[PDB]
């Protein structure tokens, strides 16, 4: 019951393709793959308020309403939001943060108010504040007298919001720390969701997804794609499969003449991309997302690692007991250890043992070098 | 005789109370006559008069309707008053609730008012209700207008107007905030002070007029966020009934430049033409910050309106100001002296019988399972602020929904109401709430309360009677000391080896006078020495004086009495009224090295060494630590405590907590191996095998040398 | 309300009349200064610890004057829109000058004419600008006097305080005994006070509170009061029954609690205050108190003699000694017998200055005891600063003095030798003074005075005490007599629980001087004394 409500187009040759089966907008959750828990997360916490509000009648609560995204840029925060938004089929207010913060002095404000107003007398609504850091900095960074103005209206506005009205606030912000702490009270942006790079699978799913209409050549392993590309986001697999697209026509150019304007049909039509353009196009690429700590799946178990049998029995003692039972700690009422410190000669491998551990209780690995 | 009990009223008469016959003679009363019933809080109607003899003496009967309007249950107590001069309603508008026209049709007035009122003259009263079984169904009404006003009686020549929109059930309470007493739980001391200082001033004016004394217009609440300070002043407000005016910080800085002021103005002015009134203003910080925060010209502006207004109400009276921040440090500091927020209150997180009332006002309406321990939550629960308590519950209710998902089909639109009436939340989803839970109070210094007494300190018997001197005598008997004029010692000093048993000391003796307690560890220090913290010291002792009587227990002191930080605790400590219970308990584990500045006479000047727990002591500390856990029968505790000696209390919990480790390893093996309930001897043994001292001889050495040094 | 008079107001007898002397007779008798022919200075600057009824003075004054009277506070003035506080000012000035006489009272005005390094806000710059202007116009018209009140005198633009502007200085100090008995009784005329009432003694416990803080005092009173008598009063019943009404009566408890439940905050920064010591709560030193009344009282009292001989009188004095010596005490009588007042400053302070995080400065230390002088600037333990930007501001300070005005600046320290050799030159703190234990006598006439506050068992000889007590500091008696008093407070609770003890006895004091101790260990002495035959010898031909 992790997820509860994943298991079972877009509220839709002639019949299949009315059906969904530039503005090819409404993307539906087909179109995004490695992040199954944060989506199930965001899908339990807007569906259910709007599309079955009577549960909460019944039970008797009011249910949470801020919900805050954040985690490396290009991890598609956007695209989940706007996902789920098409998906519920409610009213979908969408502001942007540089284009509100892009107005005259004074007018940045009207829009918030008529922006919630608007969601209040349409509802149900869900408004989607992307990229809030911009018109809701860090209270240092930012002393302008219309930075705090813009900001106050908007914890009032939100402030103001909680009442029986089913409109549902949903903001994204690459640094959760970059927002202003007061936006992250009781009644505001409360639960909060963080996007961790994909492992090998949601790889392999996004390559999946993208290199779909690609006139791929017979000879392709978007296996070992998905394996070799460590670190990738999805952004960086956008840019690698167009980088590869864009040398596969540069080495078919030979044949076409550029003082035409039109090509030869046949030429056209021979387009193919093979395994040695995905190659180069992985040497050019160059991911981002390393230079920053984020939250990313490991998979090493008690194989890779030769030896240390006392020592990982000491492990497995320390932190998969409690995460696995913690019934029987609560009924002998002892807490479980917070840390561990590794200590010996380079090169012994803690790093492994570490991965090897996270894995084993099944949870996500933060690193922290120490240059960082 | 206006107390009497309440009954249900078998009838089925909106207006109508049936009183005793005997309580009729003692009232006065006639038959059918009408009479005004005032509750709970400021909800009162008028009601006719019924006799009944088989009332009881002192009861009354009333349907649920009356019961709701008047905010009361079955058997509470009410008012009576007679209301002779009740007058007809000459021309009254009433609309129907909007949940109440479910599919009903036609003319809805005739089909259901007028049977309703064919001389009836039923009593009415604005803003009432009342419901009438028409055909099959029943339609609620509410008093919208009625001339003349305000309570009169509905009859035939009364003009009746069914003419408006339906009124919706849910913004009665969703949409307007009516939270009297009942709605607060764990803080009653501050209640108290807050309504000491609102309520008198205002429902009993003429007091202050018969001593001969202005009584104090401001207050300034502050504490953690999320501990509740607006519902205290919105249920204040509402119970005084005085008009109530609330100035939002947010609200007022964020609107154009110029404007501002005119909203602050036009607020203060029409509170104070509609006197008495409570004006509230909610995060003051945001408004009026310290003046290093603030340097634009409107940020000041607003101040300078703000002060001025402040300054021109002390003139007139029945007006009274009510702050709310996080921090005293937080706001300019001109607003804090005589004629400007002169009482300060301090809300802190509540201990575990507030928790436990928090829960139970929250926990009202959900569907609880049977195997329900709030006690139990209250007790795991430490250091939950009532909004986290809100979250918990919310995340509790999140999971059982999750977990009923099974059962239920995300398409459509509604569910089979046998799925809703399963909807029961039970022990687990609580407990996993707590998993997920974020409580972040403790993230910095707060007031609490403790309830350790002279049980949990083993030994050392004469450091008890020597703390006992020194704190509670001048607390309870400070009569004593005013006859022999001595003024009681402010600090004391602490020293020993780590991990001896100070903090809970510390907690003991501020329990002992029932006196909050104030933790201040080694890193919060640190921190403020490196001015990245949102505390200072001049905020925590001005808590500690607003929560007075107080203990601020300062540990591991020496990591920063090696200065701007010790020189601002000097000055803290040297500017502190004598009468003040505020004791300051400072906690060190290198005598020498903390400064000598601070063990100077008018300071932390008595010292204290801790010494080691002794065999008796360990015994004591054994038998206690095992309180909550299952032990082998026949156990014997002589024995380690005998073989642990030089072992402090921190040692003897490490090696009772990896005894239950080998215990509940053992235990889960032997379930995978599918029995072992206790904890045995062996597992005790393998502890100490795998355990030994946590101090050296030297340190030892050293610290007896230094006390005997001091003792010399 | 109006018609505060001069009876509203009590232990302030020389400010006002400074005050009245400076505002009355330029307006009520012009006439004076047009037959001796000079200009009445007209700017007036009182400064002083907040609450300390600045404006109630101002008020008072100008009610009594009878002359046109307009107010001007500083935040209104600030909180007006841009450009309009400007219009303001002109307006207010305009309408002064036509209505003369007339007297103007700009209270707070340090909130518009801040110290110009916190003016950075052009608006700021326009206000101040503007004030400055009418206040230079102004020379021109006549029977016009201006009052300015302001937390601290070096918080103000220093361009406010030159010939022409506000010139004339005046300084609030805390009230003394019969100060804080006059506002108890001004405020306390209408209170149904019970008979058993003692502001006298009220008086003596209370000290550093200033008069709101009296005020406030009361009010708490009267709360507890209230709330005692709460039980026989019902919240739900709207009357209120007339006899309890009446029953209600202010008791010593009520204000004993209110002192407890206070919160005083003037002592917070440097203040000046009066003192009452003369030479008899101090004992021993006969040879220090002649030498210091010669080196204080004749150029005070007794300035003809050094104007005869052109003798230039000693600006400061240092002293030396162990620790619990009374060097504070000495202070405190010397400040007393040329009847000036004293101002303290403890080694917090200066770190705290040192540090630049409290709003005193030592510049405004030592205006305000020109402004207040004659004074007694007291520096404690210096040898925590002389370890310099403090020193060398304290240097500058002292070499910048007017010598007719009498500014003794007496410091105290315990390391003669850490101390820096510049402050020791001529025309400094050169005169040093050793301060050596009490001696026996000395220790008995100690142990006399403290006792004169707690009952004794007759017969309680302390000569045998004092004889047993050689080489202690007078702290290490105290303490003594504090544990002697703590035993018998045990005794007398223990024997009431159990239920006798209404006076201290004799096995009490022997049982706390059998756990006494010596605060200055016998090296530290020695070097004391060698440090003082070493200035002996360099002055002892
Ligand atoms: N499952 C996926 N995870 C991540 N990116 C994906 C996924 N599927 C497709 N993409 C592509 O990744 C890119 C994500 O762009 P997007 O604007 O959502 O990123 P973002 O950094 O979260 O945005 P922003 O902060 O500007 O709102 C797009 O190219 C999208 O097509
Ligand atoms: N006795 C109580 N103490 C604290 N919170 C309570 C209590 N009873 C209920 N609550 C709930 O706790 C939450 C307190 O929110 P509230 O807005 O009062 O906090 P606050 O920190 O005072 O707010 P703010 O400073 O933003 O006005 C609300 O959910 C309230 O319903
Ligand atoms: N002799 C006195 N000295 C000081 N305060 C007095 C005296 N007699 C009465 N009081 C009361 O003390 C309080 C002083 O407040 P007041 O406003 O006069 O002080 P302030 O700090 O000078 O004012 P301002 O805020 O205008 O600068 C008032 O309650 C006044 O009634
Ligand atoms: N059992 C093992 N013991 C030691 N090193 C191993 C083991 N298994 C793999 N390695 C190697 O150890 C390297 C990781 O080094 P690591 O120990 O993390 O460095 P450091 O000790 O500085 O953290 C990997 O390159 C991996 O090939
Ligand atoms: N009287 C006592 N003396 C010493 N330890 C005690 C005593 N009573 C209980 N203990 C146990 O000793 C442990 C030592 O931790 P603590 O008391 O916090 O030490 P400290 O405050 O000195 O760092 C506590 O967790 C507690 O279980
Ligand atoms: N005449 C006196 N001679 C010596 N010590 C005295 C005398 N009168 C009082 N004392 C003691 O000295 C204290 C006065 O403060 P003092 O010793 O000067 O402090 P410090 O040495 O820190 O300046 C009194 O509290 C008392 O303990």
């Amino acid at each position: 019951t992790a997820t509860a409500i994943l298991r079972r187009k877009k509220r839709k040759r002639v019949v299949r393709n009315n059906l969904r089966i530039n503005n090819m907008n409404e993307v539906g959750y087909d179109d995004i793959g490695g992040c199954r828990k944060q989506m199930a997360q965001i899908r339990e916490m807007v569906e259910l308020p709007l599309r079955h509000p009577q549960l909460f009648k019944a039970i008797g609560i009011k249910p949470p309403r801020g919900v805050l995204m954040y985690g490396p840029p290009g991890t598609g925060k956007t695209l989940m939001a706007r996902a789920v938004a098409n998906e519920t089929g409610a009213f979908f207010f969408l502001i942007n943060g540089p284009e509100v913060m892009s107005k005259m002095a004074g007018e940045s404000e009207s829009n918030l108010r008529k922006a919630f107003e608007e969601a209040e007398k349409n509802a149900p609504a869900i408004i989607f504040i992307d990229e809030i850091d911009s018109i809701a900095p860090k209270r240092d960074k930012t002393n302008g007298e219309v930075e705090r103005r813009v900001v106050s209206q908007l914890l009032t506005l939100m402030d103001g919001m909680k009442a029986r009205s089913n409109v549902v606030v949903i903001a994204a912000t690459n640094r959760p720390n970059s927002i202003d702490p007061a936006l992250r009270r009781f009644g505001r942006f409360d639960r909060e969701v963080d996007i961790g790079i994909p492992d090998a699978t949601g790889r392999l799913e996004v390559l999946r997804i993208h290199t779909k209409n690609m006139k791929l050549a017979d000879d392709v392993d978007l296996e070992a794609l998905a394996a070799e590309t460590h670190g990738y986001v999805g952004a960086d697999i956008a840019s690698l499969c167009s980088e590869a697209a864009m040398q596969q026509i540069r080495e078919k150019m030979d044949l076409i003449d550029l003082d035409e304007d039109e090509i030869d049909a046949e030429v056209l039509d021979s387009l193919g991309v093979t395994m040695d353009n995905f190659r180069f196009a992985l040497g050019n690429s160059n991911p981002s997302a390393l230079r920053e700590t984020v939250v990313e799946s490991v998979n090493v178990t008690w194989d890779d690692v030769g030896g240390l049998d006392e020592i990982k029995e000491e492990l497995k003692e320390t932190v998969e007991y409690p995460v696995l039972h913690p019934d029987q700690y609560t009924k002998f009422g002892l807490s479980p250890s917070k840390g561990v410190l590794f200590y010996g000669p380079p090169g012994t491998g803690k790093t492994l043992l570490a991965k090897a551990v996270a894995t084993e209780v099944s949870a996500n690995f933060i690193s922290v070098k120490g240059p960082e | 005789d206006n107390m009497l009990l309440v009954d249900d009223a078998i009838n089925d008469d909106n207006s109508v109370i049936a009183i005793n016959s005997n309580t009729m003679d003692k009232l006065e009363l006639f038959r059918g006559d009408t009479v005004l019933v005032k509750g709970k809080k400021r909800k009162d109607t008028v009601l006719i008069v019924l006799i009944d003899d088989e009332l009881e003496d002192g009861a009354c009967r009333i349907n649920r309707v009356v019961r709701n309007n008047l905010r009361i249950r079955l058997g509470d107590l009410v008012t009576i008053h007679p209301c002779p001069d009740i007058k007809y309603a000459t021309r009254i508008s009433v609309l129907p609730i909007a949940d109440t026209i479910e599919g009903i049709t036609g003319n809805l007035f005739d089909v259901f008012l007028k049977p309703y009122f064919v001389e009836a003259y039923r009593p009415v009263r604005k803003g009432d209700h009342f419901v009438v079984r028409g055909g099959m169904r029943q339609v609620e009404f509410k008093v919208v207008d009625v001339e003349p006003e305000e309570y009169a009686v509905v009859a035939q020549d009364t003009i009746i107007h069914w003419e408006g929109e339906p009124i919706n059930r849910e913004d009665e309470e969703n949409n307007m905030n009516e939270v009297g007493y009942d709605d607060i739980g764990g803080c009653r001391k501050q209640m108290a002070q807050i309504r000491e200082m609102v309520e008198l001033p205002l429902r009993h004016p003429q007091l202050f007029k018969a001593i001969g004394i202005k009584p104090p217009r401001g207050v300034l609440m502050y504490g953690p966020p999320g501990t509740g300070k607006t519902l205290m002043a919105r249920a204040v407000a509402n119970e005084t009934g005085a008009f109530f005016f609330l100035i939002n910080g947010p609200e007022v800085m964020s609107k154009m430049a110029g404007e501002s002021e005119s909203n602050l103005r036009k607020a203060f002015e029409e509170a104070e033409k509609n006197a008495p009134a409570i004006i509230f203003i909610d995060e003051i910080d945001s408004i009026a910050p310290k003046r290093d925060k603030t340097n634009g010209e409107v940020e000041r502006r607003v101040v300078s309106q703000l002060l001025t207004l402040m300054d021109g109400m002390k003139a007139r009276s029945n007006v009274v100001v009510i702050a709310a921040t996080n921090r005293p440090n937080s706001i300019d500091p001109a607003l804090r002296r005589f004629g400007r927020f002169d009482r300060e209150v301090d809300i802190g997180i509540p201990d575990a019988t507030g928790r436990l009332e928090v829960l139970r006002i929250h926990t009202k309406n959900m569907k609880l399972a049977d195997d329900v321990d709030l006690e139990a939550l209250a007790a795991e629960t430490h250091g939950y602020v009532g909004a986290d308590i809100a979250s918990l519950c919310s995340e509790a209710a999140m999971q059982q929904i999750r977990e009923k998902m099974d059962l239920i089909d995300l398409d459509e639109d509604e569910i089979d109401a046998e799925v809703l009436d399963s909807l029961g939340v039970t022990m687990d989803n609580f407990r996993f709430a707590l998993g997920n839970s974020n409580p972040s109070a403790l993230r910095e210094t707060v007031v609490e309360s403790v309830n350790v007494t002279w049980d949990d300190v083993g030994g050392l018997d004469e450091i008890k009677e020597e703390l006992k001197e020194t704190v509670e005598y001048p607390v309870l008997h400070p009569d004593q000391y005013t006859k022999f004029g001595l003024s009681p010692s402010k600090g004391v000093l602490f020293y020993g080896p780590p991990g001896t048993g100070k903090t809970l000391l510390a907690k003991a003796v501020a329990t002992e006078v029932s006196a909050n307690f104030i933790s201040v560890k080694g890193p919060e220090l640190l921190s403020m020495w490196y001015g990245e913290s949102e505390s200072n010291i001049r905020d925590i002792f001005d808590k500690a004086r607003a929560a007075a009587p107080t203990v601020v227990f300062l540990d591991e002191l020496d990591s920063i009495a090696k200065d701007r930080v010790v020189n601002q605790l000097l000055t803290e400590m040297d500017g502190m009224n004598a009468k003040k219970n505020v004791f300051v308990i400072g906690a060190t584990n290198r005598p020498d090295q903390i400064d000598p500045a601070i063990l100077r006479p008018g300071r932390l000047d008595q010292l204290i060494y801790v010494p080691l727990p002794d065999e008796n002591a360990r015994l004591s500390i054994l038998n206690a630590q095992l309180r909550k856990t299952p032990l082998e029968p026949g156990l014997e505790l002589t024995a380690i405590a005998k073989a642990t000696q030089g072992f402090s209390g921190a040692d003897l919990l490490y090696i009772v907590q990896r005894a239950a480790k080998y215990a509940i390893k053992d235990s889960i093996e032997a379930h995978r191996q599918h029995p072992v309930p206790y904890i045995t001897k062996e597992h005790f043994a393998e502890a100490m095998k795998t355990a030994k001292r946590s101090v050296s001889d030297a340190e030892l050495r050293r610290y007896e040398a230094y006390s005997q040094q001091m003792k010399a």
